[PDB]
RNA sequence: AACCCGAUGCAAACUGCGAAUACCGGAGAAUGUUAUCACGGGAGACACACGGCGGGUGCUAACGUCCGUC
RNA sequence: UCCUCCUAAAGAGUAACGGAGGAGCACGAAGGUUGGCUAAUCCUGGUCGGACAUCAGGAGGUUAGUGCAAUGGCAUAAGCCAGCUUGACUGCGAGCGUGACGGCGCGAGCAGGUGCGAAAGCAGGUCAUAGUGAUCCGGUGGUUCUGAAUGGAAGGGCCAUC
RNA sequence: UGCCUGGCGGCCGUAGCGCGGUGGUCCCACCUGACCCCAUGCCGAACUCAGAAGUGAAACGCCGUAGCGCCGAUGGUAGUGUGGGGUCUCCCCAUGCGAGAGUAGGGAACUGCCAGGCA
């Protein structure tokens, strides 16, 4: 009714994949709704963007008694 | 005390004699006596609840809980979190004191009193039942009376079925039906 | 659940102390007998264990569960822990309150020499 | 609109004021609140939030 | 006249399942005039049309109109 | 002007006078600590009470609620209750990404005063996206920073702010 | 060197849901009291303190029950990148990859460390 304004289009999801040797304050991945948890060494900030807290070789795994997947950052 | 100890006495014995237990504590008890007031004509005039509240501390030993609307249905005009109606829990000592009174005075002298209703029970065991005019409790002054209220007894009974829960009140004796 | 009740108030407890891979102590409390472990950084084995069921602490206590039997078990615990180095572990209260045998076990290790 | 900005300012002597947004109509009682005031070097309770 | 039952059809605002493409990072034999990135000067352009691939749009009526790629 | 879902073809982005829409708000408590609790709906029994005002048990196991229109997620509950609360801090922040750009989002940790919690630990706002708006000229407190010979004043710049 | 019980971990359904059996010597539930540590938006209901008289009501450890949920091949089937062809709003040819559900089969989980009792 009446329509013809449509919101910008805000980017979300995994921008930095699994295997990827980055540095202290990148982030692994934006997602609007928590579809990935931080694990050890990883840390979520207010808007559930998940970042690394030290330099490392990140990686995803399914992990959880309620089947939920987390990203962990392992020493390269 | 006295029920707790009319209860320990020959309660056990009597159900194991009827009934042919295994355990001694196959017995089923009462868990909890809870009083309801569940009045609703508080949302007319506020000046209600007060009145409930300290009708049910002289009642009881000690004070009462307001429970507060569970949804906000716009069928009776409350809202959600509304204290519409009032309750008092009893377990242990109070609870005994206050059975004990009601099975002594109150019920021989309710009002065209000839029984209770066996058929009242929620098919798990406990029982629940209603009474008009709680004047009939002997605390409160007849001349006293504000307004002409009623009440919801209800004995949590840990008995899985109404028989067992009738074997338990046979210690109480049922008096009529 | 009884035992539920505390598994939900005390796995926020245990997440907390897992994700960050410190040492923890952690304290079961029942009303016959208490029981205290300390985890490794890996989360999977126990350094030092002790309660009132070992004899050493049941053959000089009148009670198997009291505020006195849980300062024992906490002093004897602390002392282990002393002698192997296992000093600066952190403590999880698995769901209890500090008001009880388990803050008297705190304050026990505490004057004996552990900080949590 | 319905909200007014209201400025509050240290207790004390310190010029250096923080500002809100905050409305009168349902909240006519004053300001009560401590911050840190970096001229004092210490926590100041604040008032006249007008 | 709500819920519900016996069905009836559908899914772009459903996925207890789920590809084939495509994008990405680490190792590597082979090959391309470094075909890759950075800096400075100068541009042009900032009106596109058709076929294929999956479509919106109109009543497939069209050589109507707009989308991602060769 | 901005926000949500599909169109929009499984990185991201992606137009059309396409299909449905909402936002110009608000909390100094509706945020944080510690502790405790855990919905909608259905069945069973009952005094006003009936399909639902409240009470007790069972099934149900988050479809309830998560302030707004919409989105994914929240059980460790981000949902509800109790004591304190001002970290709705100060100056920094390597780094990461987004857009041609102004601009925009996240961010461990650093020195200080700290709130909560016995401690471990959280707190640089609201589970997160819309509640937005510059440039020029002027208002408020200081900054003797500058001051058209000097003392000054007048005038000009930083900050918090119309 | 074995069996039982309790605590902390690797995965959350071959780990589960329903029914029966079994167990109090080590440990746990309740069972005794709480004017006291602690507290109820009333209640020792929840939680906590002091005690140990009974027994597994209920919960819980383990075995059977294949009654329900789940996983699970082999291929078939729908599709898809490439080049070509056809009767082109949709299909076929050669090639790489490849569904879901269902089918044979499984299942009363497996496994690491510490403490106590029974041999």
């Amino acid at each position: 009714t009446r329509n013809g304004r449509d919101s910008e289009a805000k980017r979300l999801g995994v921008k930095r994949f699994g295997g990827e040797s980055v540095l202290a304050g990148s982030i692994i991945v934006r997602q609007r709704g928590t579809k990935f948890h931080a694990g050890a060494n990883v840390g979520c900030g207010r808007d559930h963007t998940l970042f690394a807290k030290a330099d490392g070789k990140v990686k995803f795994e399914v992990k959880g008694p309620k089947n939920r997947k987390f990203i962990s950052i392992e020493a390269e | 005390a006295k029920l707790h100890d009319y209860y320990k006495d020959e309660v056990v014995k009597k159900l194991m004699t009827e009934f042919n237990y295994n355990s001694v504590m196959q017995v089923p008890r009462v868990e909890k006596i809870t009083l309801n007031m569940g009045v609703g004509e508080a949302i007319a005039d506020k000046k209600l609840l007060d009145n409930a509240a300290a009708d049910l501390a002289a009642i009881s030993g000690q004070k009462p809980l307001i429970t507060k609307a569970r949804k906000s249905v716009a069928g009776f005009k409350i809202r959600q979190g509304y204290p519409i109606g009032c309750k008092v829990t009893l377990r242990g000592e109070r609870m005994w004191e206050f059975f004990e009174r009601l099975i002594t005075i109150a019920v021989p002298r309710i009002r065209d009193f000839r029984g209770l209703s066996a058929k009242s029970f929620d098919g798990r065991g406990n029982y629940s039942m209603g009474v008009r005019e709680q004047i009939i409790f002997p605390e409160i002054d007849y001349d006293k009376v504000d307004r002409v209220r009623g009440l919801d007894i209800t004995i949590t009974t840990t008995a899985k079925s109404d028989e067992e829960g009738r074997a338990l009140l046979a210690a109480f004796d049922f008096p009529f039906r | 659940d009884k035992k539920s009740a505390r598994i939900r108030r005390a796995t926020r407890a245990r997440r907390k102390l897992q994700e960050l891979g410190a040492t923890r102590l952690v304290v079961h409390r029942t009303p016959r007998h208490i029981y205290a472990q300390v985890i490794a950084p890996n989360g999977s084995e126990v350094l030092v264990a002790a309660s009132t069921v070992e004899k050493a602490i049941a053959e000089q206590l009148k009670y198997t569960g009291n505020k006195d039997a849980a300062a024992a078990v906490g002093k004897a615990v602390a002392e282990r822990a002393l002698e192997k180095g296992i000093k600066d572990v952190s403590f999880d209260r698995s769901g209890f309150q500090y008001h009880g045998r388990v803050q008297a076990l705190a304050d026990a290790a505490r004057e004996a020499g552990l900080q949590f | 609109g319905i909200r007014e900005k209201i400025k509050l300012v240290s207790s004390a002597g310190t010029g250096h004021f923080y500002t809100t947004t905050k409305n009168k109509r349902t909240k006519p009682e004053k300001l009560e609140l401590k911050k840190f005031d970096p001229v004092v070097r210490q926590h100041v309770i604040y008032k006249e939030a007008k």
